[PDB]
RNA sequence: UGGGAGAGGGUGGUGGAAUUCCCGGAGUAGCGGUGAAAUGCGCAGAUACCGGGAGGAACGCCGAUGGCGAAGGCAGCCACCUGGUCCACCCGUGACGCUGAGGCGCGAAAGCGUGGGGAGCAAACCGGAUUAGAUACCCGGGUAGUCCACGCCCUAAACGAUGCGCGCUAGGUCUCUGGGUCUCCUGGGGGCCGAAGCUAACGCGUUAAGCGCGCCGCCUGGGGAGUACGGCCGCAAGGC
């Protein structure tokens, strides 16, 4: 158990996945838009991301954690909402960092992205 | 509020002067455009070449995470 | 209308209590221009309210309207190839309109033989916690709650 | 002779970001995808997270109406070999020039042959949706190919749809790169607006589509047709 952890927010255009990790990056718990009973395009809504972040944070408190550093990857619709929900869920949010992976002109994208 | 303006004379080809050269990088470790810096086009070319040399040498970063 | 906003009609306060809400309720009860019949229906309902649950009939009426008032409602909207029930707020004027319409409809759905007893029974039903109109309001608000994901589609 | 700028070309190295795969850890009920879904993937433990390793391909910011090249084209960084071009000095030669039917060389992509390589993407192909049907558009997969060496192929909206050289004819403005007497003047490139002039008009206008001279290529109503036949070239596709 630990009172300090990390919050990874993976906000694609179709879903938002939130994971709580120990200070060594090993996950303790996670939640997504589908974990709450949403399917399809509704998983991508901001409100679904808010619920997923609240659910993951609630599980983290049920584990006995009090502060999380937030890492956000992706530019989906539910990004800001999930970050704010973490900010006002009962956890000390010391810092928020953006870590979306971008290539330095690497692999060829799929046709839809060209 | 320009990087060139707030500095003295220095070598544009110096690939070891970390303190001066880092002033020409954004918060995430990206080379600044002519708008922010204030050098001429040739000076910007020399600066970009030296910055890449220093990146290879391991002094200046390639990228840094954005912090809100 | 495209040009401007519709100007609301100011009803005349009723000649028994000086309450425009009573006038609006009577207008909702009335049909085919039979205003005297609607007023008599309402006043017979008021008398029956006086008999059973012997508090002020005006108090029971206002409590019923306050209980039936809805705070959320869903409006249809087609986006792309799908129709969405967007939850939206209700202005107080539309709140009153919906409450009165639902009260009158629910009263007319009751199986009592006379209308004057139907209105009174529905009013004192909605006064506490029950009635058809309260059920309709709960259904509407549940529908609006079960669509909070689409609150951005307005 | 002295200097300059440059993704000009060839060869050898090596830097990180990211995708994929494998190993280990931790962890659980879905992930992915769309207009909406479904195929698919996942309790035989996926997705999201951390650490390690391997491999291939492409070089974010700088970066541009920027630069280089005869054209096609050229972009991480370093070293070597090599082409073109510009300015200053006004030093040498002494018309040694321009153009160019044939010839020779180069020539995007796709394609072909023999070896290698193969992450990602992706013709053909398979499946799911959509639809009246859907041999498509959208989605999940997927082989050549895309990459390297050598050898062929020789085409294009290979376009500025504008052959090359030289001289002459108001300016204004933006920009790259030199020299100076560095306010400003004087060279060489790249754009925008406009004198006169030109044009059917659109527009062009010292980077001419203006005024002239030299040489080359090409046109003569539309279709048939860049077809047929003959000839030459190519392994073939096919090219002239
Ligand atoms: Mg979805
Ligand atoms: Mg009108
Ligand atoms: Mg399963
Ligand atoms: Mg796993
Ligand atoms: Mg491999
Ligand atoms: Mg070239
Ligand atoms: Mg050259
Ligand atoms: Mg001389
Ligand atoms: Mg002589
Ligand atoms: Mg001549
Ligand atoms: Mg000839
Ligand atoms: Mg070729
Ligand atoms: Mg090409
Ligand atoms: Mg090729
Ligand atoms: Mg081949
Ligand atoms: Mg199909
Ligand atoms: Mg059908
Ligand atoms: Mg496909
Ligand atoms: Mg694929
Ligand atoms: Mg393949
Ligand atoms: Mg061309
Ligand atoms: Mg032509
Ligand atoms: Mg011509
Ligand atoms: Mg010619
Ligand atoms: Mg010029
Ligand atoms: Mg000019
Ligand atoms: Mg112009
Ligand atoms: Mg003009
Ligand atoms: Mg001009
Ligand atoms: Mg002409
Ligand atoms: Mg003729
Ligand atoms: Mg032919
Ligand atoms: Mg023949
Ligand atoms: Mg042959
Ligand atoms: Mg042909």
């Amino acid at each position: 158990q630990v009172a300090s952890g990390r919050a990874y927010i993976h906000a694609s255009y179709n879903n938002t996945i939130v994971t709580i990790t120990d200070p060594d990056g090993n996950p303790i718990t996670w939640s997504s838009g589908g974990v709450i009973g949403y399917k399809g395009s509704r998983k991508g809504t901001p409100y679904a991301a808010q619920l997923a972040a609240l659910d993951a944070a609630k599980k983290a408190m049920a584990y006995g954690m009090q502060s999380v550093d937030v890492i956000v990857r992706g530019t989906g619709a539910g990004r800001e909402q999930a970050i704010r929900a973490l900010q006002a869920s009962g956890l000390q949010v010391k810092s928020i960092v953006d870590d979306t992976p971008v290539p330095h002109n690497g692999c060829r994208p799929k046709k839809k992205f060209r | 509020a320009k990087v060139k303006a707030t500095l003295g004379e220095f070598d544009l080809r110096d690939y070891r002067n970390v303190e001066v050269l880092k002033r020409f990088l954004s918060e995430t470790g990206k080379i600044l455009p002519r708008r922010r810096t204030g050098l001429s086009a040739k000076e910007q070319r020399i600066l970009a070449k030296t910055i890449k040399r220093a990146r290879i040498l391991g002094l200046l970063p390639f990228t840094e995470k954005l912090v809100r | 209308a495209r040009r401007r906003r519709a100007e609301v009609r100011q009803l005349q306060p009723d000649l028994v209590y000086g309450d425009v809400l009573v006038t609006a309720f009577i207008n909702k009860i009335m049909r085919d221009g039979k205003k005297n019949l609607a007023a008599r229906i309402f006043y017979d309902a008021c008398k029956i309210i006086q008999e059973k649950t012997g508090q002020e009939p005006l108090k029971v009426f206002k409590q019923a309207v306050e209980n039936v008032k809805p705070r959320m409602e869903v409006r249809s909207r087609r986006v792309g190839g799908a129709n969405y029930q967007v939850p939206m707020e209700v202005s107080p004027r539309r709140q009153q309109s919906l409450a009165l319409r639902w009260l009158v409809q629910a009263a007319n759905q009751r199986p009592e033989r006379r209308a004057a007893v139907r209105i009174a029974h529905e009013l004192m039903d909605a006064a506490e916690g029950k009635g058809g109109a309260v059920k309709k309001k709960e259904d509407v608000e549940r529908m609006a709650e079960a669509n909070r994901a689409y609150a951005h589609y307005r």
